[PDB]
RNA sequence: GGUUUUGCGCGAGUGUUUGGGUGUAAAACCCGCACGCGUAAAGGUGAGAGCUUCGGCGCAUCAUCGACCGAUCCUGAUGUAUUCGGAUGGAUUUGAGUAGGAGCGUUAAGCCUUGGACCCGAAAGAUGGUGAACAACCAUCUAGUAGCUGGUUACCGCCGAAGUUUCCCUCAGGAUAGCAGUGUCGACCUUCAGUUUUAUGAGGUAAAGCGAAUGAACUUUAAAUAUGUAAGAAGCCCUUGUUACUUAACUGAACGUGGGCAUUCGAAUGUAUCGACACUAGUGGGCCAUUUUUGGUAAGCAGAACUGGCGAUGCGGGAUGAACCGAACGCGGGGUUAAGGUGCCGGAGUGGACGCUCAUCAGACUGGCGCUCAAGCGU
């Protein structure tokens, strides 16, 4: 009788998607990147960028 | 050239002989033969008007009419479809039969080695 | 459709009965009978005894003939076979000739009670124009 | 609207203004939407939009 | 008086009401002989609703192959009164023919013809009378008739146009098809499509190259731009006989062959569906704009096809209109925009960045007031 927005109503989202509770609980939307020292940009790429 | 009754025939209309020439709306068209004479040939050709189609029966003689090369794709397609379906049934493997509409390209890498990019400007001054 | 054009109240009774049947059974026979009950008189031409006698030939002599129209007598037919016919109306000579041959005469409600789904029936239409 | 682009827009289920459809990017469909470019706006959706 | 459709009764029959009988008396009830109209004087195969004991049986209708008849074309039997007849085998035969009847009567609605004929509206003409004094008037036929005007009476809902193709002949026009609608039949997202894609048609048209040849007409390649045709089951391929056809000849065509493909059954996307048959109202203007093409003029302009609109359209903008831009309409509340705007009239910025312009009637993506490091112009 009345369409309820799952993005506004959390119970409707839990009805359609049972994973929403543990998606919010385990913070899979704030996942961090892989750890370790990132390498530096190659000089060739930099000399190609600032060409004539 | 010899023409049957019921073959798909396309017309191109040259200016060599002006006898029995059709209008420029029929220039370079395609139709189906229902009538063959000593010289002329009766062809049905479809015609657009507003919202609908009217068939028109027109007479062109031999030097502008020729058998069309639109249908041979149908016969070659049915022949290959039958033959690779026979090979698929013999070998017991699924194979692709339809025509695909050419999906967009996938991902790949291009090497900068031996292919150093050149820098250009709107005008080619040299 | 939504209503029959006939003003016969018993025709509307048959229409209600076969609406219920068509709704509550998966029998195409009831739907065809309801469709022909909705139809007009010119679209329901009379079926003669000779046309039924022709169609009752191979293995249909034990089947019940169903005609959504009026069965008329045919003078050309000299011998009337034994026949169980269910129709809207029977002319007096047609009914008398059917019952004199040992056959039987039915209305559509007796058919709907004896054969609710149309098992072993022979649906016959009269000639068009 | 000319009859041929209107036929394209009826084939794409776009018969009203501000109407959205998902189309698989296919060269046939690509040519259709390049035909009706003067009436539509189209692009690549992300996961949030879908 | 015809004709179409809905209802009803009876049905190969149907219709009592000219009339007779009867009556509680113009009612109702009954019907003897006629008469009108109609009827009389079952084949195979393939689809096909429906049924099924799952083996099949198959309505109506359609296609195809056959059968019979009025009559027509030869061959011309036994026979014949001796000048009559048509038996057998053949024809590209027809028909408002047969092949298991559908009509009669009535009611309601629509249309057509004729009567005053949807209402009102000439000059006339004829018949019979009344007067005068150098044709006129009166009554009737007559509600005459022809064109052409004016008018043509409650509401709401649903669906909704055309101003064109072709033909014939009067000029003073109709018919056919188209647009709108109704019924029946057949399938049913099978199928269909103002569409893309694939192959294909006329443009190799532009371009690039000719350190390839050759010379826009050069081309390896190849645009742009529009428009026809085909995309399996109503299908494919090949092999073999027949034919009335055809050619030197299965050279092809048609009728008989066979096979396997229903789990990509042979692109995309849409599919609130399409085809046929039958029946029924209103309409035959032109104008503007675009694309392509031809010709002329001092310049405008003239001739073709094309779609979109107007006629039959309200709303927001557009200085009124109109064109043009947006967007197409049940009654309301809220939110957001399009085109256009935010100095005031007028709802919303005297918003921001960069420059230019002082015009003795600047300029305004000005209407008025008015504006000048704008309230002008370009981003």
């Amino acid at each position: 009788v009345q369409k309820k927005n799952p993005l506004r109503n959390k119970q409707i989202m839990l009805r359609l998607n049972p994973y929403a509770s543990t998606f919010a609980k385990e913070k899979l939307g704030e996942v961090k990147a892989e750890e370790g020292k990132p390498p530096k940009v190659p000089a060739s790429f930099k000399e190609l960028l600032h060409e004539a | 050239r010899t023409y049957r009754v019921g073959d798909i025939v396309d017309i191109k209309v040259n200016g060599a002989v002006q006898k029995g020439m059709p209008h420029k709306f029929y220039h370079g068209k395609t139709g189906v033969v229902y009538n063959v004479t000593k010289s002329a040939v009766g062809v049905i050709v479809y015609k657009r008007v507003k919202h609908r189609y009217i068939e028109k029966r027109i007479n062109v003689r031999i030097e502008h009419v020729k058998p069309s090369r639109s249908r041979e794709d149908f016969l070659r397609r049915v022949k290959e479809n039958a033959e690779l379906k026979k090979k698929a049934k013999a070998e017991g493997v699924p194979v692709q039969l339809k025509r695909q509409p050419a999906m967009p390209r996938e991902a790949h890498t291009v090497s900068i080695a031996d292919n150093k990019p050149v820098t250009l400007a709107p005008v080619a001054y040299e | 459709r939504k209503a029959p054009k006939s003003d016969n109240v018993y025709l509307k009774l048959l229409v209600k009965l076969y609406r219920f049947l068509a709704r509550r059974t998966e029998a195409p026979f009831n739907k065809v009978v309801l469709r022909r009950l909705f139809m007009s008189r010119i679209n329901r031409p009379p079926v003669s005894l000779s046309r039924i006698a022709r169609n009752l030939k191979n293995g249909n002599e034990k089947k019940t003939v169903v005609v959504v129209a009026t069965v008329t007598d045919d003078n050309r037919l000299l011998q009337v076979p034994k026949m169980e016919v269910a129709a809207l109306r029977f002319t007096a000579k047609a009914r008398a000739r059917i019952e004199a041959a040992g056959g039987r005469t039915l209305t559509l409600d007796q058919l709907a009670l004896e054969k609710p789904t149309g098992a072993n029936t022979l649906l016959l239409r009269g000639p068009k124009n | 609207i000319p009859p041929k682009p209107r036929k394209i827009l009826q084939l794409l289920r776009l018969r009203q203004i501000n109407n959205g459809v998902f189309v698989k990017v296919t060269k046939a469909t690509a040519e259709m939407i390049k035909i009706v470019e003067p009436w539509v706006a189209y692009g690549y959706p992300n996961l949030k939009s879908v």
